This record gives structure tokens, C-alpha cells and sequence, in this order.
């Protein structure tokens, strides 16, 4: 089964950086195509044929490569290029895993906010605390809760947005949810970021038995 | 001008069956060779079927198996893909694609139609306020919430005071807990201005057909 691999999976550029990313067949094949996808629409057609660029693709980006070994190049990057390419060919039943192109920007640290449990939820018997941390960069940041002084690990799930249309911050929730009983046998809880903006975290922090 | 668009999908239990639809506009549909690409949940592409302009000459992804069936109606401009002994790897967007040369680069795709093999049922999510209330705050800006837990399938959508606060507006990817979808959603305003200006979280589940409104109020300590 010939088979593509893409490299790197992720990387990152400030905007006016020479691009370049990779795609490996596992035996020679020719006519390489290139897929360009962006959240929530359908993959559009960029590179073609190897080297033919479609309809609408601005001359700073370039297709090349033969045997086993093609590449896709970008001069002067764009905002606007940030997106999923994937590698395709004629003879190949899954596409390659693709690159994804992700705009560097200055370091920001995360506005975080905490969220008691809703007496709502309370009612029907869960307790989730919410905690925001918005408008932060680089993407990788840590995330730790402590519950009356020691720290907790089972029942939390952290989910990232994509790179922020406009800033190209990203932005993130860690939600730690529990049975009402768990909760009713705690009073303090805290959220912590450590990022690398600072050594030092912020913290967030509500005593359950307070309001 | 071309048009590509697709329709039929849905949830459907393992072992079952489903026909989806692609209605073509703005080209001579029967001069062009046709297929099918699915995305599933990891966002891996995989081609599933392919279709000769005649009707006469078709092929399938490794995978498929001989349990789907392409076909196409020249008169109509539509084109189909019949599954069935549908599994849980099927799940997936599946994409009505058109070809251009005979290298078969794929030159205008379709919107996608969404299918979902497993035996989970319909569900509408809970929706809960999201106010400071303990961990009150005291800057120039106030960040409110709302939580929507308990639904399925995907999606939901998110909207404060029916879309007026569009900036500050942060809605996160949803994940499956205990099988079910839960996503958050935050707001970030002036400080000055709440409680005395009202904010309110839309939450709209079309797969179940509701619509919820939450008022953020301060909470009674
Ligand atoms: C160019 C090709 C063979 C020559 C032809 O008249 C038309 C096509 C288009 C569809 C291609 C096909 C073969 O390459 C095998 C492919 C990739 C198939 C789509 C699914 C496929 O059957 C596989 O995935 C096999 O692994």
C-alpha cells in the first residue's frame, strides 16, 4: 500500500519567514496535489499536478519534489496562509496526515477566572468548577488545581480553542467536575497557570462555604 | 457559480444503513468524473469512492469492503453513496467531490454532511449560569459563563445577548463525558456595566430542537 507521511506535523513562523513542509511516499509516484483546510469548511484545492497553482493562490507559494520526496514552500508568510495542508496523489486510498501552519506572536500571559458550581447544577446533584484562562501565548500552558491544599488530578478536562482569528491568542477551559457529595466535603479550590510569561502562577481561588 | 450539496446525514445505530445525496448546479454534471472523501474525528481524510462520468467505471477505498455503493443520476445532477452494516470507524464528515483532469486532483468540494454511527440517543443539554458569586472579582472588566453539559450529538451553538456581545466571546471545543457532549462559553464585559445591563447566554441544539436562554444573575449568598 503506498503510503504518505507529512512533516513536521506542527509548526509555527511569524508572518514574513521563508515555510517549507514535506511529504514522504513510501515507493515513487508523480502528480502530488495539495489540500488547504481551515476550522468548520471543506479542504480546497492550493497545489496540483506538483507544481500548478489553483485558481486564487497567491505566487509566494510553490510546489516541487519527484520519486518519493515533494515539498510545499512559502515565501514571505501571510496571516492568512495559517491553515491544515494535506499531501494527495491519485493511487493513495488515505490522504497524508498533513501540516499544520500556526502564526507565532509575542508571549501573553492568560486572564484567568474561576466559577463556583451553579446551584442549578447543584440541584440536580453535579458540582462543576469552571475555570477560564483567556487570551494567553505560546498555546502550551500548565494548569493545576489544588483542593484544600493538595493537589487533584482525577475528573479534570482541559479543552483549547484554535489560534484566535484576530490576535492569535489562544484560549482554554479546565472544568473539574464532581458529585455534589465530593464537592459538599471540600472548602477550598483553586486554579493555578503556570505559564512561561512568568515563574511565578496565577491563582484563582473560593472558599465553597462563603455565599 | 459550481455548486456542490450534500444532505442525508444523521445518526444512525452500528449494523445499519444510510444513502447520502449530492446535488450539483453550475457545470455539464455528467462530463466529470465524481467522489467521495470522508474526514473522520482525528481530521484523517480518507477516499472512499469514485465514480467515471458514464456511470460505467468505479472504484473504493481499501477499507470500504464491498459494504458501499456509488451511483449517480445524469439527468437529476445528483450523485450518491449507498452504506450499509454501517460501523464505529465510519463516523466521519463525508465530502462530494469533483475531478478536473485524469490526475485527479480534486478542484471543488461540497459543504460536507455530517454521519455518526453509534448507539447513543438524541439528547438536550443542560445549561447553566456561570456568575462570580465567591470568587467575586475587581477590575475594569467582569468574565461571565455559561455551562452546557449532557447533549448529544454535535453541535450546539453559542451566542450572548442573540449575538450583540460578539466581541470578548470565547466558546470552547466540546468533549465527550460519560458519553454525552459538554462544552463552556465565556464573556468578557465592563465591569460598570453588569449587573445593571442584562447578559444572557443563547444555546441553540438543532438535533433536538431546543432553544435556552440563561440570564446571568448575581448570585443570593
Ligand atoms: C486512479 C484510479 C485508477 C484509474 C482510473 O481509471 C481511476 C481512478 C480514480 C479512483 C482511484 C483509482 C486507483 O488509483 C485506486 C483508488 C485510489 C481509486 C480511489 C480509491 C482506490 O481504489 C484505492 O484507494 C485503492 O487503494
Amino acid at each position: 500500500d503506498i503510503e504518505l507521511t507529512q512533516s513536521p506535523a506542527v509548526m509555527s513562523a511569524f508572518p514574513g519567514e521563508e515555510v517549507t513542509m514535506t511529504c514522504s511516499a513510501s515507493s515513487s509516484i508523480n502528480y502530488m496535489h495539495w489540500y488547504q483546510q481551515k476550522p468548520g469548511t471543506s479542504p480546497k484545492r492550493w497545489i496540483y499536478d506538483t507544481s500548478k497553482l489553483a485558481s486564487g493562490v497567491p505566487a509566494r507559494f510553490s510546489g516541487s519534489g519527484s520519486g518519493t520526496s515533494y515539498s510545499l514552500t512559502i515565501s514571505s508568510m501571510e496571516a492568512e496562509d495559517a491553515a491544515t495542508y494535506y499531501c494527495h496523489q491519485r493511487s493513495i486510498f488515505t490522504f497524508g496526515s498533513g501540516t499544520k501552519l500556526e502564526i507565532k506572536r509575542a508571549d501573553a500571559a492568560p486572564t484567568v477566572s474561576i466559577f463556583p458550581p451553579s446551584s442549578e447544577q447543584l440541584t440536580s446533584g453535579g458540582a462543576s468548577v469552571v475555570c477560564f484562562l483567556n487570551n494567553f501565548y505560546p498555546k502550551d500552558i500548565n494548569v493545576k488545581w489544588k483542593i484544600d491544599g493538595s493537589e487533584r488530578q482525577n475528573g479534570v478536562l482541559n479543552s483549547w480553542t484554535d489560534q484566535d482569528s484576530k490576535d492569535s491568542t489562544y484560549s482554554m477551559s479546565s472544568t473539574l467536575t464532581l458529585t455534589k457529595d465530593e464537592y459538599e466535603r471540600h472548602n477550598s479550590y483553586t486554579c493555578e497557570a503556570t505559564h512561561k510569561t512568568s515563574t511565578s502562577p496565577i491563582v484563582k481561588s473560593f472558599n465553597r462555604n462563603e455565599c | 457559480e459550481v455548486q456542490l450539496v450534500e444532505s442525508g446525514g444523521g445518526l444512525v445505530k452500528p449494523g445499519g444503513s444510510l444513502k447520502l445525496s449530492c446535488a450539483a448546479s453550475g457545470f455539464a454534471f455528467g462530463n466529470y468524473d465524481m467522489s467521495w472523501v470522508r474526514q473522520t474525528p482525528e481530521k484523517r481524510l480518507e477516499w472512499v469512492a469514485f465514480i467515471g462520468s458514464g456511470g460505467g467505471r468505479i472504484y473504493y477505498g481499501d477499507t470500504m469492503k464491498g459494504r458501499f455503493t456509488i451511483s449517480r443520476d445524469n439527468a437529476k445532477n445528483t450523485l450518491y453513496l449507498q452504506m450499509s452494516s454501517l460501523k464505529s470507524e465510519d463516523t466521519a464528515m463525508y465530502y462530494c467531490t469533483r475531478h478536473y483532469n485524469y490526475y485527479y486532483s480534486m478542484d471543488y468540494w461540497g459543504q460536507g454532511t455530517s454521519v455518526i454511527v453509534s448507539s447513543a440517543k438524541t439528547t438536550p443539554p443542560s445549561v447553566y449560569p456561570l456568575a462570580p458569586g465567591s470568587a467575586a472579582q475587581t477590575n475594569s472588566m467582569v468574565t461571565l459563563g455559561c455551562l452546557v453539559k449532557g447533549y448529544f450529538p454535535e453541535p450546539v451553538t453559542v451566542t450572548w445577548n442573540s449575538g450583540s456581545l460578539s466581541s470578548g466571546v470565547h466558546t470552547f471545543p466540546a468533549v465527550l463525558q460519560s458519553d454525552l457532549y459538554t462544552l463552556s462559553s465565556s464573556v468578557t464585559v465592563p465591569s460598570s456595566t453588569w449587573p445593571s445591563e442584562t447578559v444572557t447566554c443563547n444555546v441553540a441544539h438543532p438535533a433536538s430542537s431546543t432553544k435556552v436562554d440563561k440570564k446571568i444573575v448575581p448570585r443570593d449568598c
